[PDB]
């Protein structure tokens, strides 16, 4: 997803589906910087 | 117009990306591993 070599252009999105995962994140930490991440409807502390 | 109590000044560097990450309820690699902040927070935080 991050990774991805070619990302869609803004007006015809990708939409990927996503399911039977873990959801570790921190193995980004090493790897990507965001400028933004902003969460609406869940505290980022709560996601573990 | 106010008289402070119990004074205290903390210091370092980051980059640019992680500014954004010294705030109360926060997640990343520097809220997580190197600095955090408390919940009921009074006081101020600049950076230049
Ligand atoms: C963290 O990322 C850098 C960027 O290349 C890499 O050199 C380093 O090995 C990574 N850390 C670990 C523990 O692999």
């Amino acid at each position: 997803v991050f990774n991805a070599t070619t990302f869609a252009s803004v007006y015809a999105w990708n939409r990927k589906r996503i399911s039977n995962c873990v959801a570790d994140y921190s193995v980004l930490y090493n790897s990507t910087s965001f400028s933004t991440f902003k969460c609406y409807g869940v505290s980022p502390t709560k996601l573990n | 117009d106010l008289c402070f109590t119990n004074v205290y000044a903390d210091s370092f560097v980051v980059r640019g990306d992680e500014v954004r990450q010294i705030a109360p309820g926060q997640t990343g690699r520097i809220a997580d591993y190197n600095y955090k902040l408390p919940d009921d927070f009074t006081g101020c935080v600049i950076a230049w």
